[PDB]
RNA sequence: ACCAAAGCUAGCUCAACAUACUAAACAAAUACAAAAAUACACCAAAAUAAAAUAAAACAUUCACCUAACAUUAAAGUAUAGGAGAUAGAAAUUUUUAUCCUGACGCUAUAGAGAUAGUACCGUAAGGGAAAGAUGAAAGAAUAAAAUAAAAGUAAAAAAAAGCAAA
RNA sequence: ACGAGCUACCCAUGAGCAGUUUAAAAGAACCAACUCAUCUAUGUGGCAAAAUAGUGAGAAGACUUGUAGGUAGAGGUGAAAA
RNA sequence: CUCGCACACGCUUACAUCAGUAACUAAUAAUAUACUGAUAAUUAACAACCAAUAAACCAAAACAACACUAAAACGUUUAUUAAUUACAUUGUUAACCCAACACAGGAGUGCACCAAGGAAAGAUUAAAAGAAGUAAAAGGAACUCGGCAAACACAAACCCCGCCU
């Protein structure tokens, strides 16, 4: 299938 | 692993306050009182644990029976989930069986 | 600044008109007749506590209206900023 | 703040050792 | 009469300006209703001048000369408003006996709360109003569970507060054993 | 008046009268160039053109001619220490023009005093002299000068 | 996205959305769309004459204060209506049926400024 | 009753005192020292 | 104007709305809560302006006048007795005006001084037959008057000159109220001769 | 063909889909308001 | 020698007692696109909870799982169950009042998520944090005291050959 | 429970298509704006969670496009690519 | 070297004046449309808000003369009513919006292609490899899966599968 793991974002407060 | 660098103020505990001197005074009320009050009628604490003992499952079941109708909504749900998990773990899991 | 008159800036087509297109042979004017609207009546000005404004409205209408008419006549004859006006 | 006194006092034995090494007594 | 917004020219450059005390509540009860009406505008012209000076101080980046004058005037305004209101409600009680000057009734909104619904002025009755007849004053059965949960939340907050007071009392006694 | 309930108006109702106005007016110096007849006021949000015209003509007896008003928006960008926006209040600015040719110029409310300016110069001069006296002598090489010998 | 935790005012929406900032209406729309401003609905400010009036926004510091006694509906009755009622009853002219002569008013709708409806703004 | 280890400073000092003369990161890091100390004995 | 304070706060002989306080305590910080023994308002017998005797510190047995009291932390500040020295005028190339500063003292280190014997004595509040709350000593048994102290405004009502915008005492105390049963709206309308004929229509409230 | 900008702002749509009026018109919508009031939300709805 | 280290309060947890249970604030505006004084209306509604699981599969069945009025016993008994898994009563019995309530519960990676449902990420339902440390006085900042102890670097780059050590 | 502000389709209400060739506004022809994305090369934690450069197909229609509304998961929608 | 002015939608003071930038923001420095503090501002004629009922009326917009098929948005007049009363309320800044970014992406209409708006190179040396562009002796597909790509070429014909857009 169309395997794809979307990226995540670091929390802005850091 | 850093430990504190200053000596804490030493706790001056008095062994002869009112609580410790009178601790366990009327434990023999039944023996020396014509058997009018069992020593279990001196326990102070929860309503469902005065003079009773059990494991975690029997304690949660007992709490639901006595004070179940007086508990809050959220506390009533959490108790039900605790009963179900303990029921499944004690009977359907373990080593000796 | 002119904004204190008040005047408000706007953007649309820039038109120079005389009442007819350039092909019209009648390129000059004789007279104009203007009618003040309801908002500029003498009675309205008195209620707004405006005494000297009665003559201001007449003068302001004539200066702006006649200049646009006379200016349009000159530019229909080819005269403009760099050619000035001969007659 | 960990409860207890043995850890707090035992380190005072170490602090004295470091001071002697840094500033030896006459 | 446009100079009333500014103080007299002799006092413009003064760094400190002295003023009397504000009107107390008791002093205004001895004045007549006609007297209070005239005193309100005397205060009104004073307050406008002080506000003008305060804003001008910020523009010039300089401190306002004796800023406590504005605090005195607004206190006088509130006292004048209070005493006239003390005459209005007292006269209303004698004539009608109603505590509040705006009609209203206790209603239960859709969220289950108890809300004091103030009334509004309309030229048509309640049943002929399109907008008013769309508002709902009653609680649906599903609101009962949510109303119960709000009681539990407030009970826990109060329970935590009461236990906090007990802990402080024990803590202070140990450090202050003067008993 | 503001924060009050006006009577609903129908046909034939009596005239609406307000005896103790709740409004307050600030007279401010214009930030830009303004004509000779224009006076700029800051008014509360619940004040209209007609209210301000009656406010000046009756309370202050100022013969105004035309009143124009606008609403100003305050800055809501700067953040608090806990990263919460703090919003400055929005204020309504109204410009009026006098009718009978009366001329108004905003006065200088903080004229400095020549004596006070001279006193400030003397105070500054005294401080400068005191600093010069307190300045160490370079030839002493940092040796304290309090001791005699 | 958009800020859901700010004040929703007229400046944020489209040209269609024009919400007032709190002013009180002073008219309606006429035939041609020109705003017909009703004279009655305009709040007529009433001002007294302060020229012959001697009073200042500040009070002297040496002036003593007084015991703070809030006005009571009972104290007002004993001050205004009680002397008239007391004299009439001693003279035998008291009438329990009609009390209009003492300042009591049965219905408020007759007078110009009601109390329970709170007709006057201020 | 939450029980926490407080003498952990002396727990790692009994190991690092035998690894003071090593080369690299084995004389500082505890995880790399124990494997080196155990092989040393 | 009243300034709101955080639920936990520390007092250091500076008013909350001062630049010195903001410099000491930024709005984004909060410190440890000091233990303060609760004293009810009816048990605080130390005021400002009465002579007191210092028991503990570098100076013992000396007497002085109380100038400031910190009710929040139970502090009494004598006038220049328990003093430490600091500098005030500070700049790049000059320092000076060495001004002594007085450190705070707790209530337990300060005992009120009776006027007659000039010795420290315990004080208890007593209710006399005159209805006034007067402090009463324990040893000598003599009452101590309240320490009348000038207010923070610095203005003495005894010596005052009325300004242009000051109301005279005679007019302030002049009574003109005639208590009739007409509201302020009715009285002013008939005073100026404002006449109104028509009446409002029926308005429905809901 | 370049996703990521699925949100095209519009005040007419935002106030009609997630507005306070719509939340109070459906029985399920009112429960959404009740849940957010119980949780302590600063903004119940747009 | 840098980076760092240490502190004990904020408050919380579990009960008990207990009034009897949607707090605080409501001047004005709040279900027009909420917080916008003001026009001929429509208004409203209910239908058994299901399944993940257990029976080593899974179809009948699977405690608690919305509504019990409790405790000591009768009893895990009679019965109900692809009679398998497991489910499970009653008749009949026992229970003397108020005070004695506090802590072999935690101490900032713990205890509530909380300094807070706030920042912030989502169109929306929803998810949801990290963050405090001087002293009696900082109206003692030429200010003071304390460990100088984690990894990482500096003081001080390296000299044939080897699981780095013995 | 919440989602059709992207996308599939539809209902409203609007707005675009210049020149050139032909009795033609003919799902004709050449070629822009505009809309799709054929081939190759860069790019591959990149400018970009699908782009840039060159080159291409349609370009008066079964065409593009703005605003706003409707259909919701045992479903919606689909000139079937599950 | 050339995507420029304005409106709608959106964002919400990020705009303006003065001062400061050791550090925070700009992926660097100068510095300030973008970071900090103080003060100030968008003024209505344009735009939003801006009557009801009954009756007469089969006859398209495309320069519309008159026609085509797919049969088409776009109202006037008569009658009965409509508070009649200067000045109502609201939007007016910007270098901006949606894409985690001060992103080579996405973005409707009117009028221009400029009179307007902007800067491809921080300073050097001129190695390999890689990307983009120009030119070439003799030969002109001998390359290669294929004439892919490139070209001073920009043509002709056959077949298979679908009729065609
Ligand atoms: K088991
Ligand atoms: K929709
Ligand atoms: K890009
Ligand atoms: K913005
Ligand atoms: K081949
Ligand atoms: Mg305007
Ligand atoms: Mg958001
Ligand atoms: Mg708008
Ligand atoms: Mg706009
Ligand atoms: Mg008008
Ligand atoms: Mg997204
Ligand atoms: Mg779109
Ligand atoms: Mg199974
Ligand atoms: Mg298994
Ligand atoms: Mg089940
Ligand atoms: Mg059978
Ligand atoms: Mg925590
Ligand atoms: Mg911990
Ligand atoms: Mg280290
Ligand atoms: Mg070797
Ligand atoms: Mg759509
Ligand atoms: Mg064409
Ligand atoms: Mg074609
Ligand atoms: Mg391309
Ligand atoms: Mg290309
Ligand atoms: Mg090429
Ligand atoms: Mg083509
Ligand atoms: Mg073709
Ligand atoms: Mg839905
Ligand atoms: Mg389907
Ligand atoms: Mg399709
Ligand atoms: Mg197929
Ligand atoms: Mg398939
Ligand atoms: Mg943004
Ligand atoms: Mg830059
Ligand atoms: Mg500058
Ligand atoms: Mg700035
Ligand atoms: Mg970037
Ligand atoms: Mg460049
Ligand atoms: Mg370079
Ligand atoms: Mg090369
Ligand atoms: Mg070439
Ligand atoms: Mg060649
Ligand atoms: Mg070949
Ligand atoms: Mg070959
Ligand atoms: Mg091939
Ligand atoms: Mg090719
Ligand atoms: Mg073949
Ligand atoms: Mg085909
Ligand atoms: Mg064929």
């Amino acid at each position: 299938k169309k395997r794809f793991t979307p990226p995540t974002y670091q929390p802005k407060y850091k | 692993f850093h430990v504190r660098v200053t000596l804490p103020p030493r706790k001056v505990v008095d062994r002869w306050n009112e609580k410790r001197a009178m601790f366990g005074v009327y434990d023999n009320i039944g023996i020396l009182g014509n058997f009018e009050k069992h020593p279990k009628e001196l326990i102070k604490g929860p309503i469902w644990l005065r003079g009773w003992k059990g494991n975690e499952l029997q304690r949660c079941i007992r709490k639901k029976r006595m004070v179940g109708n007086r508990m809050f909504i959220d506390d009533l749900h959490n108790l039900n989930k605790r009963i179900s998990y303990l029921y499944k773990h004690f009977n359907r899991h373990g080593k000796y069986r | 600044k002119p904004d204190k008159l008040p005047l408000f800036k706007r953007q649309y087509e820039n038109t120079i008109f005389i009442g007819s297109k350039t092909a019209d042979p009648l390129c000059y004017g004789h007279t104009q007749f203007h009618l003040l609207p309801d908002k500029l009546k003498r009675e309205k000005l008195l209620k707004q506590n405006c005494a000297d404004q009665i003559e201001v409205v007449f003068r302001a209408n004539a200066i702006a209206s006649l200049f646009a008419w006379t200016g349009a006549q000159a530019m229909y004859q080819g005269f403009w900023s760099e050619a000035d006006v001969t007659r | 703040a960990k409860k207890g006194f043995r850890a707090a006092y035992r380190f005072q034995k170490e602090l004295e050792r470091w001071r002697l090494l840094r500033c030896p007594p006459p | 009469g446009l100079e009333e917004f500014f103080d007299d020219p002799k006092n413009w450059g003064e760094e400190k300006v002295k003023s009397g005390a504000s009107w107390t509540c008791q002093q205004l009860r001895n004045k007549s209703n006609e007297d209070l009406h005239k005193l309100w505008y005397v205060l009104l012209k004073e307050r406008n001048m002080l506000l003008t000076l305060e804003q001008e101080a910020k523009r010039q980046r300089l401190p306002m000369p004796s800023p406590e004058r504005l605090e005195k005037v607004v206190d006088s305004m509130d006292a004048l408003d209070k005493v006239v209101q003390e005459r209005e409600d007292a006269l209303r009680l004698l004539q009608t006996g109603q505590e509040k000057a705006r009609p209203g009734a206790w209603r239960r909104d859709i969220f289950g709360r108890i809300i004091w619904h103030k009334f509004k002025q309309w030229p048509i009755p309640w049943y002929l109003n399109k907008k008013y007849n769309r508002k709902r004053f009653f609680a649906m059965p599903y609101v009962e569970r949510f109303v119960r949960m709000r009681i539990e939340k407030q009970a826990r907050i109060k329970a935590r507060k009461r236990s906090l007071e007990r802990k402080k009392e024990k803590f202070l006694q140990e450090k202050f054993p003067h008993l | 008046a503001r924060n009050v309930l006006y009577p609903l108006y129908q046909l034939g109702n009596p005239q609406l009268r307000v005896f103790r106005t709740n409004f307050f007016i600030q007279l401010v110096r214009p930030g830009t160039a303004q004509p000779e007849d224009t006076v700029q006021f800051r008014i509360p949000m619940e004040m209209t053109r007609v209210d301000l015209r009656n406010y000046l003509e009756r309370i202050y007896n100022v013969p105004v001619a035309a009143v124009r008003t606008r609403v100003q928006y305050g800055s809501n960008r700067r953040r608090d220490h806990r990263n919460i926006r703090i919003k400055k209040p929005d204020y309504k600015v109204a410009y009026v023009q006098l009718a009978l040719g009366q001329t108004f110029t905003f006065p200088d409310l903080f004229p400095e005093r020549k004596g006070a300016s001279v006193d400030v110069d003397v105070r500054d001069q005294v401080l400068e002299d005191q600093r010069q006296k307190h300045s160490p002598d370079p030839r002493r090489g940092g040796v304290p000068g309090w001791f005699g010998l | 996205g958009a800020d859901r935790m700010s004040k929703w005012t007229s400046k944020r929406g489209p040209r269609t959305f024009c919400k007032g900032r709190g002013a009180k209406g002073t008219g309606f729309h006429g035939r041609d769309g020109k705003f017909v401003q009703i004279k009655e609905m305009i709040p007529e400010l009433v001002v007294p004459e302060l020229a012959g009036f001697k009073l200042k926004p500040y009070v002297n510091y040496r002036a003593p204060e007084g015991t703070d006694t809030p006005l009571t509906a009972k104290q007002l009755f004993l001050e205004t209506a009680a002397p008239a009622i007391e004299k009439d009853f001693k003279a035998g002219t008291f009438d329990p049926e009609h009390l209009e002569k003492y300042g009591f008013e049965p219905t408020q709708e007759g007078k110009l400024f009601q109390l329970y409806p709170k007709n006057f703004p201020r | 009753l939450r029980s926490r280890v407080t003498d952990r400073y002396w727990r790692v000092q009994e190991v690092l005192k035998h690894a003071r003369h090593f080369r690299g990161r084995k004389n500082r890091c505890y995880r790399l020292a124990v494997r080196a100390v155990t092989r040393a004995f | 104007s009243k300034v709101t304070l955080p639920p936990n706060y520390r007092y250091g002989m500076s008013r909350p709305g001062s630049l010195s306080d903001k410099r000491k305590n930024p709005p984004g910080t909060r410190r440890r809560r000091v233990p303060v023994e609760p004293i009810s308002d009816e048990d605080w017998h130390l005021f400002c302006g009465d002579k007191v005797e210092i028991l503990e510190g570098k100076d013992a047995g000396k007497q002085g006048k109380v100038v400031q009291v910190i009710r929040q932390r139970n502090w009494v500040v004598v006038e220049g007795l328990n003093t430490h020295y600091r500098y005030v005028g500070k700049t790049v190339d000059y320092r000076g005006t060495m001004i002594p500063s007085e450190a705070p003292l707790l209530h337990n280190q300060v005992k009120l001084v009776d006027p007659t014997d000039r010795k420290p004595t315990d004080v208890e509040w007593r209710f006399t037959e005159a209805g006034e709350r007067v402090r009463v000593s324990t040893r000598s048994g003599r009452i101590i008057p309240k320490p009348e102290f000038p207010r923070a405004d610095g203005i003495v009502p005894e010596t005052w000159i009325d300004g242009p915008k000051d109301t005279s005492v005679e007019d302030a105390l002049e009574k003109t109220y005639v208590p009739r049963l007409k509201t302020l709206e009715e009285e002013v309308m008939e005073a100026m001769g404002i006449q109104e004929t028509r009446r409002h229509k029926k308005v429905y409230w809901y | 063909k370049a996703r990521g900008n699925e949100y095209q702002p519009s005040n007419i749509k935002r106030k009609h889909k997630h507005g306070w009026v719509r939340r109070l018109r459906t029985p399920t919508g009112v429960q959404v308001i009740l849940r957010r009031m119980h949780k302590g939300r600063k903004s119940l709805s747009h």
